[PDB]
RNA sequence: ACCGUGAGGGAAAGGUGAAAAGAACCCCGGGAGGGGAGUGAAAUAGAGCCUGAAACCGUGGGCUUACAAGCAGUCACGGCCCCGCAAGGGGUUGUGGCGUGCCUAUUGAAGCAUGAGCCGGCGACUCACGGUCGUGGGCGAGCUUAAGCCGUUGAGGCGGAG
RNA sequence: AGGUGGAGCCUGGGAGUGAGGGCGCGAGCGAUAACGUCCGCGUCCGAGCGCGGGAACAACCGAGACCGCCAGCUAAGGCCC
RNA sequence: GGGGGAUGACCCCAGGCGGUAGGGGAGCGUUCCCGAUGCCGAUGAAGGCCGACCCGCGAGGGCGGCUGGAGGUAAGGGAAG
């Protein structure tokens, strides 16, 4: 007996809200939908996993002191070319990117974890693309 | 007898130790003298009975 | 309709008329095996215990397998040490013909 | 007499050789390059045949627990009933049980579910 | 049917040479002989010597039919070096070497059906 | 040969075929070289000549590769090409898991410590006479010959000083 | 007295080694410094740079790898990604 | 190691089997000699190039196809550049 592996899925889009959720709380999910290791196919190789959208991300909501307190850095490649970035500062310019950012971190590293990045979807407050399905979830 | 038949008995003819050849018959590299100094150096010693 | 039945510390799924390879044992080819061993019914509720019981397959062996030969080394860096073994693993051949309940 | 080195280094070189067919550069094409490249060989796949053992399994555990958190419980648990339930079975290998044949699942779900319930 | 000549033992380095041979390859015989000649290297001389010597002996040998050619193969394989020493300073002494191509021009009718 | 004023040092380099029958003659070309013709059992035996390995270079084909990152492999699945009646196998490699070159010396090396551009050849535990254990046999209060002498299709025997 | 062990003793043949290192404990030298130095008793590395844990890591925790398996139970350490 | 009593090779059963210096034990292959005034060989020797095939734990030995064109040399033993 060989171990079942599936051939070519129905690829699917599913919807979050994202307001009030907390975040890598919010993100774990994101995470593990976007490979799909719900599914009980589940494949390794492949990236056979969902497609997520999120709306109202940027009204993310966050514990602690983080909002002042917490710092995002980014390096160029030249002398004192390191810049931070306070979590308020972020939200009030580029809102998500912060969700963008939490969940690029729990994606695996590699060509094909970099795909299923490329199958998160974030927007600020509502709407979005309304091709597809799109089922929710708190 | 014939000339095939003769051959020695399961003693005899023990034949023989070689080395530095394999590694696996174990002595290969340093051949059965370890490494080493004045011994494992080719002439060697100095005549152990004195 | 289909199984799961026990051999050689394993567990495969067969349906009637399923060609498999099987740890090795002892039957003559063409000898028949039950092998009172068995774990599922595939019309469903049957399933309990560790195995339900008067259920068995019946599978006509084959014949006797060597299996195509894994090559095993073993290197250990800078201290001059090498091994080389060849290893064939000796099966058996079984047609699943029938699973009586 | 005198044995020379004749046709023996030529024909081992050759073994060797041969097994390396397929890799990279000089490491296809030179004895010295394949020898060592085979040393490497040589053991990964003797540790990888011992972890695809753990590979396998791996792979058969996320797939079982992602269906029965489909029916809304653990992995964790769902073995602890399977093992008081006596339903030693699943040999997580047939979890292709779970793919396959679902409603096998969902009944060994209960069966499971109900052993401390 | 084909035609083909080889020049062996050409004093020139094959990599030099490979390159102009590239330039005329699967080429029709007539546009492959109007680019060596308006072609700038040492190389396309004995190339188009090759092709002709090759273009005779299709038509002259093995019944081909001169306006129907195309180039179907080309290549130069690496002829024997000669190796002369060439006295440095401080007393050194390299050996530089003159090398050697083997030219082959194969001809093939194009199907001119 | 060549190197050294000199004494002196001191290499490389063998093979067509049974027989030259060593390719008239024609064609491209200045020659070289090749293409037909011919010889031959064979001419990728054509004189840069038996066999013609490997590094190395090149042409053609299959698979692959321009958002991935690496001791180059390995385990898995999948794609494409090949072989096969099938189940099956060979090739290639997209992704995923794992992964600190060989030897040498070291307390300890992937090591930013030695050695190695790559391939093919050459290259290092011997022999004599003593010794000392073990082992296979002969004879056993004994065992055994050395030089030499006779004799010999590669035939042995004698010889008792020691 | 138990203790049949790749235990022990006796005779002989063949060795290699006589640069050790870390850690725990106990001392000296040192500064109740050193990945320091020097002894003791243990351990491991050496030769287990084979395997799991400790992000990565000879010697810290787990554990002594004869071969195979797409079976199972555990160890240390883990169970949000 | 212990049974079966073939007097061992074969069959059960049970244990051991990481390893450097180093000790022990079995084999493989190469050159030569006896085997040989023999046997293999042009219906093709040695050597070469392929194989996904067979036997061997392995070193190796087979076999098949291509090349090659005159040598090769069992079982069983002996000796070493
Ligand atoms: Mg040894
Ligand atoms: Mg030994
Ligand atoms: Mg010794
Ligand atoms: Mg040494
Ligand atoms: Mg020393
Ligand atoms: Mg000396
Ligand atoms: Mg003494
Ligand atoms: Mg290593
Ligand atoms: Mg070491
Ligand atoms: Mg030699
Ligand atoms: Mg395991
Ligand atoms: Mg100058
Ligand atoms: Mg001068
Ligand atoms: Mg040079
Ligand atoms: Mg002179
Ligand atoms: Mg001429
Ligand atoms: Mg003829
Ligand atoms: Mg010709
Ligand atoms: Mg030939
Ligand atoms: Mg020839
Ligand atoms: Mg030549
Ligand atoms: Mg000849
Ligand atoms: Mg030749
Ligand atoms: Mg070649
Ligand atoms: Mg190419
Ligand atoms: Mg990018
Ligand atoms: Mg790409
Ligand atoms: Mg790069
Ligand atoms: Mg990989
Ligand atoms: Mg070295
Ligand atoms: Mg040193
Ligand atoms: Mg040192
Ligand atoms: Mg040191
Ligand atoms: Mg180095
Ligand atoms: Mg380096
Ligand atoms: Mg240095
Ligand atoms: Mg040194
Ligand atoms: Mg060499
Ligand atoms: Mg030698
Ligand atoms: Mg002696
Ligand atoms: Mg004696
Ligand atoms: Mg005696
Ligand atoms: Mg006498
Ligand atoms: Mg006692
Ligand atoms: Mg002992
Ligand atoms: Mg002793
Ligand atoms: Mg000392
Ligand atoms: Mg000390
Ligand atoms: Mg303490
Ligand atoms: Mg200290
Ligand atoms: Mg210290
Ligand atoms: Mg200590
Ligand atoms: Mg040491
Ligand atoms: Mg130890
Ligand atoms: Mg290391
Ligand atoms: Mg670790
Ligand atoms: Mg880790
Ligand atoms: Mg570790
Ligand atoms: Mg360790
Ligand atoms: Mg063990
Ligand atoms: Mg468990
Ligand atoms: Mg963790
Ligand atoms: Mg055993
Ligand atoms: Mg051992
Ligand atoms: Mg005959
Ligand atoms: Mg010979
Ligand atoms: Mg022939
Ligand atoms: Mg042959
Ligand atoms: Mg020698």
């Amino acid at each position: 007996m060989k171990t079942y592996v599936p051939k070519q899925v129905e690829p699917r889009w599913v919807l979050i809200d994202a307001e009030g959720k907390t975040l890598g709380r919010l993100a774990t999910k994101i995470a593990t939908l976007l490979r799909g290791k719900h599914r009980p196919d589940w494949t390794p190789n492949v990236a056979m996993g969902d497609f997520v959208v999120v709306v109202n991300a940027d009204k993310i909501r966050v514990t602690g002191k983080k909002l002042e307190q917490k710092i995002y850095t980014r390096y160029s490649g030249y002398p004192g070319g390191l810049k931070k970035i306070p979590l308020e500062k972020m939200l009030a310019t580029h809102p998500e990117r912060v969700l963008e950012h939490a969940v690029k971190g729990m994606l695996p590293k590699g060509p094909l974890g970099r795909r299923l990045f490329k199958r998160l979807k974030v927007y600020a407050g509502p709407d979005h693309p309304h091709q597809a399905q799109r089922p929710e979830k708190l | 007898m014939k000339l095939s038949d003769l051959r020695p008995n399961p003693g005899a003819n023990k034949r023989r130790k070689r080395v530095g050849r394999g590694p696996g018959s174990g002595h290969g590299k340093t051949a059965t003298r370890g490494h080493k100094g004045q011994k494992s150096r080719s002439g060697g010693l100095k005549d152990p009975r004195r | 309709m289909f199984a799961i039945v026990k051999t050689g510390g394993k567990q495969y799924r067969v349906e009637p008329g399923l060609k498999l390879r099987v740890e090795k044992l002892d039957a003559e080819p063409g000898a028949t095996v039950e092998l009172p061993v068995l774990l599922l019914g595939g019309e469903k509720t049957v399933v309990g215990t560790p195995v339900v019981e008067g259920a068995s397959v019946v599978a006509e062996v084959l014949g006797h397998g060597r299996g195509k030969k894994i090559l095993v080394s073993k290197f250990k860096a800078k201290v001059q040490y090498r091994r080389k073994k060849g290893h064939r693993q000796p099966y058996t051949e079984l047609l699943i013909k029938e699973i009586r309940g | 007499p005198r044995a020379k080195t004749g046709v023996v280094r030529r024909r081992k070189h050759k073994k060797i050789l041969k097994l390396a067919k397929g890799y990279w550069g000089l490491r296809s094409k030179s004895f010295r390059k394949a020898r060592e490249t085979l040393f490497a060989a040589g053991n990964y796949a003797y540790a990888h045949r011992k972890r695809r053992k753990r590979d396998f399994r791996r792979l058969w555990i996320v797939r079982i627990n992602a269906a029965c958190r489909q029916h809304g419980l653990n992995y964790s648990t769902f073995i602890h009933g399977l093992k008081k339930a006596g339903i030693e079975v699943d040999r997580k290998n047939l979890a292709d049980l779970a793919v396959r044949e679902p409603q096998v699942f969902a009944e060994l779900v209960e069966r499971a579910k109900a052993a401390q319930g | 049917m084909e035609a083909k000549a080889i020049a062996r033992y050409v004093r020139i380095s094959p990599r030099k040479v490979r390159l102009v041979v590239d330039l005329i390859r699967g080429k029709s015989l007539e546009e492959a002989r109007n680019i060596l000649r308006y072609t700038n290297k040492r190389g396309a001389y004995f190339v188009a010597k090759v092709l002709e010597s090759a273009a005779a002996n299709a038509v002259n040998n093995h019944d081909m039919l001169e306006d129907r050619l195309y180039v179907k193969a080309a290549y130069v394989d690496e002829g024997p070096a000669l190796k002369r020493v060439l006295p440095r300073a401080r007393g050194r002494a390299d050996i530089i070497k003159k090398r050697t191509s083997h030219i082959t021009v194969i001809l093939g009718e194009k199907h001119g059906k």
